């Protein structure tokens, strides 16, 4: 109702994810598919490291690897930047600072390519400790909950 | 230029460390539309994220199955 882009998310949308990464010179690629359902605020992906062994822990890539699929209920629909930018889409860029370790910098384009919502990303990480928690793979394979604070 | 006609976000991920402790990852984010057209520019709010990482027992490649549940909140109806 509020933007035309919103119309594109009223059912289940197929998703493709593609990431090229380089962390401390350790290069890798990740490719993923699944689906998103903004009506429920839900998305599911299977993501494969296509270059062999992922040189960083999977949890560290979770935020990098689709805020257009957030459920924006009721009056929140008046504040849904992500869907209004579709189908042309948006660029999402981040720096991620790991406390007492290195940082990731990311640039992703999130857009429709035909009927598929695509997240195409590049990532570069630098200054990681070779036996800190990231490169030394000392993170548990799990994830907690967080609030992402948005401002314009 | 990276949040032009767009948004920014900030947040902190808590990665659990094997055998106790938490590794912090502080995120700074900027989004900008790819097009030049009008978009909704929101008032301040948050996305509540929850996520679950699993494995496909039949998959031999290094992989992650990721579920996320995400709902916007933090703007109230009516006055304040």
């Amino acid at each position: 109702m509020v933007s035309k882009g919103e119309e594109l998310f009223t059912g289940v949308v197929p998703i493709l994810v593609e990431l090229d990464g380089d962390v401390n010179g350790h290069k890798f690629s990740v490719s993923g598919e699944g689906e998103g359902d903004a009506t429920y605020g839900k998305l599911t992906l299977k993501l494969i490291c296509t270059t062999g062994k992922l040189p960083v822990p999977w949890p560290t890539l979770v935020t990098t690897l689709l805020q257009c699929f957030a459920r924006y209920p009721d009056h929140m629909k008046q504040h849904d930047f992500f869907k209004s930018a579709m189908p042309e889409g948006y660029v999402q860029e981040r720096t991620i600072f790991f406390k007492d370790d290195g940082n990731y910098k990311t640039r992703a384009e999130v857009k429709f390519e035909g009927d598929t919502l695509v997240n195409r990303i590049e990532l570069k990480g630098i200054d990681f400790k070779e036996d800190g928690n990231i490169l030394g793979h000392k993170l548990e394979y799990n994830y907690n909950s967080h609030n992402v604070y948005i401002t314009a | 230029d990276k949040q032009k006609n767009g948004i920014k976000a900030n947040f902190k991920i808590r990665h659990n460390i094997e055998d106790g402790g938490v590794q912090l990852a502080d995120h700074y984010q900027q989004n900008t539309p790819i097009g030049d057209g009008p978009v909704l520019l929101p008032d301040n709010h948050y996305l509540s994220y929850q996520s679950a990482l699993s494995k496909d027992p039949n998959e031999k490649r290094d992989h992650m199955v990721l579920l996320e549940f995400v709902t916007a909140a933090g703007i109230t109806l009516g006055m304040d």
